[PDB]
């Protein structure tokens, strides 16, 4: 028998979402210097 | 003069900051892209491994039962 | 006097925007290390499953060969 | 006032340049990790392909012996 | 078939280096007078 | 059974570029 071999899967969609959020909130951090 | 120096410094600060922020965003986009790729390849090869184990058990069950019925039929 | 006011207001913006960006960068680095952790765990788990499969494969191949 | 503004610009520049130094180190670290992840993933991909090669070989070798019997 | 061997991954160093980076970014912050 | 390979050399190149362009963003006050 060989049913004791188990393979696992990966889900980092939450992490990638958190990065997309970070990038979007860095867009709000630019400097419009009033000349 | 002093006002001129302060103005010039602020211009530099803003430009350099905004430049760095642009690069940081690109690098975070790149990082999430790589994570996406890594995930896709890892899960693909995980699937290939599960499927290999499936077809392995099917063939092990098909071949290791033929030998037992031969153990019975070589005694007859 | 007016120029002093404009420079002060610009420094306020610079500091706020900077501190905001730094806060976001820290979260994104926490997220990145988290993902690396997950990737490592899944990669090593499937590495183990592969070694164990090769072990049990050699054992069963040897058992069927000897028969 | 001029002195205060100058001192604030000094802080802004130092803190910015410090943060940028750290960001560069962390991006170097990130690309390093990606490199490692890639190397291990592809190594185990190759081990899996090679295992499938040797599996088909052994399956075919034992099947042809079983059939000729 | 023992000539087929797999490899393992250890990025603990990398993750520690990131944790360090985030902690040293706390230091860079700005407080004007 | 299909196994696939990973090639994030482009991504790593893009990070190396990013780091090098952040070196150009320091402040010489």
């Amino acid at each position: 028998s060989l049913d004791q071999i188990n393979v696992t899967f990966l889900d980092l969609e939450y992490e990638m979402k958190k990065l997309e959020e970070a990038i979007k909130k860095l867009e709000e951090s630019y400097i419009d210097l009033k000349e | 003069v002093t006002q001129n120096v302060l103005y010039e410094n602020q211009k530099q600060i803003a430009n350099q900051f905004n430049k760095a922020i642009s690069q940081i965003q690109e690098s975070l986009t790149t990082t999430s892209t790589a994570l996406g790729k890594l995930q896709d390849v890892v899960n693909q090869n995980a699937q290939a491994l599960n499927t290999l184990v499936k077809q392995l058990s099917s063939n092990f069950g098909a071949i290791s039962s033929v030998l037992n019925d031969i153990l019975s039929r070589l005694d007859k």
